[PDB]
């Protein structure tokens, strides 16, 4: 996990306040159809003759008033049946019910299921006569939005009586120090504030970690945090790297294929990507990359057209031995598939994946869950980074002692300022923490359905 | 939202109508004013501070004037029918995944270049009739499109037993296959969502969507599973939201365009519409044109809003008025 | 169409043609200039540190 | 508005009580929760963006929770009864200028230091009685302070006359004495008004004054002409403006401080209570004492306000309930 | 407008039925008599 | 302790005690910082200079 | 259980998380919990009270509160002003073994 | 084992209620002592070296009372269910390999990385029933995990025939395909073992375990052949494991921290509780507060435990006691 | 408590209270003196007393 972090950069603000940045997307509209009605107001059934014939004219109504005078708007068949603005709109509250006519040498009009719910309109030209010509046209705007994220404070401590100051271990059986895999190693050391010197550490920065990637947001939608701490105050929690992410771009599956792999990294590289930048990396944990091979030959093998011969794959190659002159050795594995297009899925393989303490949930087919998980974390290129930690200058963390007469954390053994009577210490460790996932669209995730809810 | 305006657009809300100016005492009170001349008409309102009067109409003048109703502002909820072709086979073909792949065109950004696929899946296995694969499709569409994770609303799946082919089952990630008892399931219905509204920063926009479908080898040949048929709407997203919206914009008319601006220093408007509720819509358009040179028109917009009980009568009490006060012969919807 | 965030209010707002004031206090590109030059004390006579 | 706390103050609007937390689907529900053995409480509340509790009552850690009625909210309106001081003479004299001076303090600023003055004028005739006179000092003080260009209303003036002393008839700036046709006046009544009142920009103030009458010339002697009798007072100010900014201010520690701070990018909270009503109170004050060391006390309080009906009712239900489920005994309204 | 407070003050509104100090105000509407309140 | 202009919206205010971020927002104290080094840029194939 | 963040009881074998610590279920994160105060001993098993974090407002499905389930540390959570304490540290031990001959 | 400490716990064994400091002859023995204005509560206790008191328990100062029976702290062996899954195949398919692989999580080690597999594989035949199938099954998998022959099982094996559908039918390495004679077996149970407890240094652990199937090739897909699920525990490893430790522990607090560490140089404690035997729990939660700037807590457990005898007579005396004599209300489990 | 927003220290050694506030405590000792109350004559309203 602490790699997985480390992955990523750090940002540093300049207080615990709410931030925002700018978005800023696309332009390119299409306005949809409302209805259309007969040179009488009638509107248009779905099983009715043609209209607009002999260039008679009609009306078109829409949502919104995106067109002007004197041009052409076409439909979903493009310059097949030419549509003229001979007339400014008539607004009906919020929708343009504009007058229209047939501008290509249509004769026979134009088929009542082609000016139904949906059909969508976009600008052509506005022509007009060679002499004495008047005006038409007109000219169209937009506005882009923001978003918003937080922060968070984790608090530790630990007392410890005062005569664990210079307080010996037999050290009959030895005494251990845990680390941050999950291994023990014996550890020589008499005192024991040796072993709470490193499990305040080892606490701390698990807390850290741990909500830095898997915290979730407390906040309702009015804006209201919903848990009170016991001063009264509310719990302002933040979002870890997952929650941020999952809330876009994500999928959950009972059942994984390389079929519905490819039509979404396919789709999205269509909609998204050029031809070449669509190589994509997914990280997976060792089940799925099994699960992947498994896929990949599922496919191949109805590749019934093709032959596969060991003498390009080498499936069954030629080893060394003693129990015979020609021994051969039989494996693959399949870790790629270059799909009709510059779309290429690579794997990466982590272990972050794989842990079963973190991962409680058990897949049938062996492992977790979490492992049967394949993640793109950076699709595209960003000229900045995309996600990112938050940290605060100077003002990062605390360290501050509640103790008597006896430090055991410093060996002070007299105390001119005391905090009580009661012969014991406190240690106390308080720290403030964020991160920020810009875009939560430009990370892609297929995850098992027992993952959810 | 924005709208575009043809030089000026003025919104007046009629809670009550009156018979006079000194009936006006609520807020939302309204009066066509004229004179027996029939020359001129102007709306004596009640704001939330004082009477207030809109600018004056010469009825001879008159561009168009038109009483639109409370269903036609109601944005209709595309759903379609999604079925097995019976072509391929009129039964699920066990081992193959039958996915089916939602598109949305106008996804966060405004433009039909901006898209996003959410999918769903189901492996089929021997005995499985299609009520069971409607069922477990439906529970996979869910997962991924009606989850408490997504940060927008897309689509609202359903389930039609046949015994009651009008009631639409729901669906939702929570629903599990025991919540779903019957055997005679017949399609997946998925409609359009309304998507979230705030006065006066998001407009009502809507996410539409296509669904495609994959192929699938039933005796040797890649097929498509499914056909997907647009039906006849029958949930509508009233103009609330819209009018509310409207009002908003029409209101920096008469007052202040720095709304909300900056913050202490603001001049908060009060607004009459209810996003909760229905309103029909009488807009009438009309000009002022000068004296031997300045005959260049300056045609300027004026629309009036009221509650629907269903039966249209609020506004068409208002136009009978407007009627009996200025000539005029508006039709009453 | 439709949020990304949990706390968005902004939408895509598109309008044509004529464009007002009202379209630009729509948008919120208009503002109250703070005068900053412009400050009232209000006048009272001080009998406190007296 | 700022106001001061105990550490934190919380506040939660009951529009209407439940009895289960399975019943809370309109806004402002509120249902309270306590342990059969009764060791904690605690409020579910529906939000209007769904539902939320309250921090948790150790019963045992309770300091005070009484309820407050409306009454005892509602500032009440000083009066200040003026005559003609009999011993100095009962009648005018015919030839004096009486002069009256309303001292103002806490004017638009905050302070006594900030002082302000207005005056009514009547130089009296030979027949005057003092009916007319208190009629014309009324339309003198109305004139100057009843007016239509003052930015502040300042007082109320009234007139009494003996045959309904009960009843006060106001003078404004309109108000000519064509309209003041009895002939026995005997006080002038001067109240406060309330002033303007802006959610979380201007809280409920208000600015007294003392009637500090002029000297007359009676026998040759300075002597005052009248006396400022302070009378009870009749009219009333509801608590609806002080439990929205209490809500304006207690919703911004569970919630959203920067409320407006940056316009287009804010979290808009969405209040619950209707300035126009009045609300009946409940304040139930406790801490949290920790463990061995954490002995120090983290006092606590939150304010439950529901709406009263003339009679208390919507709070001794709610008393009630909270009676039964933390065993609390809490006085009825 | 801003108040004093004993370290916090929370107000939930029933509209439809060392030591660190806390507060909690419930308020109802009024008909007259002190119905909401005295069913709180 | 009254309106001086027609507009004027603030009233003069005042607490006793401990504050809390929330007396600093109530007050107008308390903004949040626009982060000027981000900007998403929505993406996708933009074909329209094809 | 834990509808409208009503606060429930977590009986564990042992006492092994503090006060103010968020534990995860099996799902280790789609349901948090917070600690509401010190561990009450029953014999030696150790009951907690508990209130779902993470925006929870429908519950927790009983069948994520049988026996067995998983619970892990998570973190300590705690307010930005006026902050009372909150959370512990934990320890573990060696074993060894034997031969003959 | 090692429990934690809210700055100290304590027990007192109590075999025998006497009702009097004179009448405590044998060890064990206990009165509950409290004088006539229940200030203070403590308890005379024999030891086996003669008679010791508790702490004084000031009982204004008592934070939790509560006495929780023996079934509460019998840890419930968790069951298993394993059968061929009808979706696949309700018989065994012929020339398959339906291998069993058995999970454990917390092996030697105390983590979840520490994991151990066995094994069971079983090829099945034409005619094979699935009877037959479970009974060889089940073989294998006992002859792979008590093949050890040191200690115990991992797990304990048992198959179950629609006959007796309750009663079990053990299954060991020792086991014979002849031993097992019915025809109507419906499934395999695997369930967990007790493994050894030694007072002070080998606590009352397990290791938890999941059937993990593999997969098989039904009509043409790889599939697994088998669903483990769980049914209720039908035994329940006793208290007297548990209390035995805890005893060894919180006579550490009273008694020497040592234990045997030199050990024949060490002190011989004589522990009274039967490691064999089920005993309910009483704990009481109280502190000590000081007189002046000394108001820190000082927080501490005293836990009584008493043998449960199908109904828990001997902790319902003792609690009645307590209550007659203390004031106090426990409720009697 | 951990830290004091008076003085500006961020890691208390010697930590008062275990909840992350802090209080400033001042007092003076102070006194007046008149030698001879026969030197100073003064004629005081009568609402002024009583």
């Amino acid at each position: 996990l602490d790699t997985f972090l480390n992955s990523f950069p750090t940002r540093e603000f300049e207080d615990d306040n709410e931030y925002y940045w700018d978005v800023i997307g696309s332009s390119r509209r299409n306005i949809p159809l409302v209805e259309a009605r007969d040179e009488n107001g009638v509107v248009v059934a779905a099983n009715a003759a043609n209209v607009g014939v002999g260039t008679s004219p009609f009306y078109l109504v829409f949502p919104e008033d995106w067109f002007a005078d004197g041009e052409v708007i076409v439909g979903n068949l493009n310059q097949v049946y030419p549509f003229r603005i001979l007339g400014d709109a008539r607004m009906e509250g919020t929708n343009a019910v504009y007058k229209v006519e047939l501008m290509g040498g249509n004769t026979q009009g134009v088929p009542a299921e082609r000016l139904q719910q949906g059909e969508r309109f976009s600008i052509e030209f506005a022509p007009v006569e060679k002499e004495l010509s008047r005006k038409v046209g007109d000219v169209r705007f937009t506005s882009p939005v923001s978003m918003r994220n937080e922060w968070t404070t984790i608090r530790i401590q630990h007392k410890v009586a005062g005569n664990k100051l210079n307080k010996k271990l037999a050290m009959g059986i030895p005494m251990v120090r845990n680390l941050e895999s999950g291994k023990q190693v014996k550890d020589t050391a008499n005192m024991w504030m040796h072993y709470v010197d490193w499990e305040v550490e080892l606490q701390f920065d698990e807390y850290k970690n741990n909500a830095m990637a898997w915290g979730t947001s407390n906040r309702n939608l009015n804006g209201e945090y919903m848990n009170f701490g016991k001063s009264g105050n509310a719990i302002k929690t933040g979002a870890g790297i997952f929650e941020q992410t999952e809330v876009a771009n994500t999928m959950y599956y009972n059942t994984f294929s390389l079929k519905l792999l490819e039509d979404a990294l396919y789709e999205l590289s269509a909609s998204k990507l050029a031809m070449d930048d669509r190589l994509f990396v997914i990280k997976t944990g060792e089940r799925g990359a099994i699960q992947f091979h498994k896929e990949v030959l599922k496919t191949v093998s109805g590749w019934t057209t093709f032959v596969l011969d060991n003498n390009s794959t080498r499936v069954v190659e030629k080893v060394q031995s003693r129990l015979h002159s020609n021994a051969l050795s039989a494996g693959f594995q399949f870790v790629e598939y270059k799909a009709p297009n510059g779309v290429r899925v690579r794997l990466d393989v982590d272990p972050f994946y794989d842990d079963p303490v973190r991962n409680k949930i058990l897949h049938p087919m062996g492992g977790v869950a979490f492992s049967y998980r394949y993640d793109i974390w950076y699709i595209g290129t960003m000229d900045q980074p995309n996600i990112f930690k938050c940290k605060i200058k100077g003002d990062n963390e605390y360290r501050g002692y509640q103790w008597g007469i006896r430090n055991p954390f410093t060996g002070q053994k007299g105390n001119p300022y005391m905090s009580f009577d009661e012969d014991s210490a406190v240690i106390h460790r308080m720290a403030t923490l964020g991160v920020c996932v810009l875009d939560p669209t430009r990370t892609m995730s297929l995850i098992p359905a027992i993952l959810q809810g | 939202m924005v709208i575009s305006i043809n030089q000026v657009r003025q919104l007046y809300v009629a809670k009550a109508l009156k018979a006079n100016t000194a009936a006006l005492t609520t807020a939302g009170d309204i009066v066509p004013k004229a004179d027996t001349a029939k020359t001129t008409l102007y709306f004596q309102s009640m704001s939330p501070a004082g009477i207030v009067a809109s600018d004056k109409i010469n009825l001879k003048h008159v561009l168009y004037a038109k009483a639109t109703p409370s269903e036609a502002l109601a944005h209709k909820l595309v759903r379609y029918s999604v079925t097995l072709d019976a072509d391929v086979s009129a039964t699920p073909v066990a081992g193959q995944n039958y996915i089916l792949r939602l598109a949305f065109r106008q996804y966060i950004g405004l433009s039909e270049e901006d898209q996003y696929f959410k999918y769903g899946e189901v492996i089929a296995r021997s005995g499985m009739t299609a009520s069971d694969f409607y069922k477990k499709m439906a529970i996979s569409l869910a997962k991924n499109l009606e989850n408490k994770t997504e940060s927008t609303p897309l689509v609202n799946i359903y389930l039609i037993s046949a015994a009651a082919a009008s009631t639409d089952v729901p669906v939702t990630s929570a629903t599990k296959e025991s919540d779903l008892t019957a055997t005679d399931y017949n399609q997946i219905i998925i409609e359009e969502t309304e998507q979230p509204w705030v006065l006066g920063m998001m407009p009502q926009a809507f996410i539409p969507f296509t669904p495609q479908f994959l192929t699938i080898t039933v005796d040797g040949e890649d097929r498509l599973w499914g056909v997907a048929t647009v039906v006849t709407p029958t949930k509508t997203v009233p103009d609330g939201h819209l009018i509310a919206d409207l009002e908003y914009f029409c209101m920096g008319a008469r007052g202040d365009i720095y709304r909300g601006m900056g913050y202490p220093n603001i001049i908060k408007t009060t607004y009459l519409v209810d996003p909760g509720a229905v309103y029909d819509v009488l807009d009438i358009h009309y000009f002022y044109t000068g004296s031997n040179e300045s005959v260049q028109k300056s045609e300027k917009t004026i629309t009036l809003v009221a509650v629907d009980d269903g039966s249209h009568t609020a506004m068409n009490a208002l136009i009978g008025a407007i009627n009996t006060a200025s000539g005029l012969t508006i039709a009453t919807l | 169409a439709g949020k990304l965030g949990k706390f968005q209010m902004l939408g895509f707002q598109h309008w044509k043609g004529l464009t007002s004031d009202n379209h630009l206090g729509a948008i919120f590109q208009q503002a109250p200039q703070k005068a900053t030059n412009l400050m009232v004390q209000l006048l009272a006579f001080y009998r406190g540190k007296s």
